[PDB]
């Protein structure tokens, strides 16, 4: 384990984001503050609940 | 909307038809030239749509009916009888 460690899992150590652009669908993309709402506050006002 | 503001979440007229209107909307912007024609055939299918659920929930939801009859029966004096009674009553009181 130890020298799996230090030397094949020191090899093999190759272990080497919200797209919010509206460009895509702005004419079915909400408002910002539509979008805000839908998105956002209606999570918020359900945790408020709970 | 200002109804659904105090109503209780009764969804939008459209339903999922809004985001079809949206498409036609978009269509519309992909159109090369402004047609007054089909912008109108959009808007009258939306106004057909709103108007037929806004008199569902007129007659269905609002009961357009008994404030009918309620007007009749007060502001038309359909219970003639009664007021006749209350004119009787009241004549005393309104000579003055």
């Amino acid at each position: 384990i130890n020298f799996a460690r230090m030397y094949l899992e020191q090899s093999d150590f190759h272990e080497k984001d919200v797209c919010v652009d509206r460009s895509s669908e702005s004419v079915t993309c909400q408002t910002f503050e539509l979008t805000l709402r839908s998105c956002l506050y209606p999570h918020i006002d359900k945790q408020y609940l709970d | 909307e200002n109804q659904n503001v105090n109503l209780t979440r009764k969804g939008s007229i459209l339903k999922n038809q809004e985001d079809t209107f949206a498409a036609e909307l978009h269509r519309l912007k992909q159109q090369p030239l402004f047609s007054l024609v089909d912008f109108e055939q959009v808007v009258d299918r939306i106004r057909s749509t709103v108007a037929e659920h806004l008199w569902k929930l007129m007659v269905e939801e609002s009961d357009l009916l008994g404030q009918l009859k309620i007007i009749k029966d007060f502001y038309l004096l359909g219970r003639g009888e009664l007021f006749q009674a209350f004119i009787d009553t009241a004549q005393h009181m309104l000579k003055t």
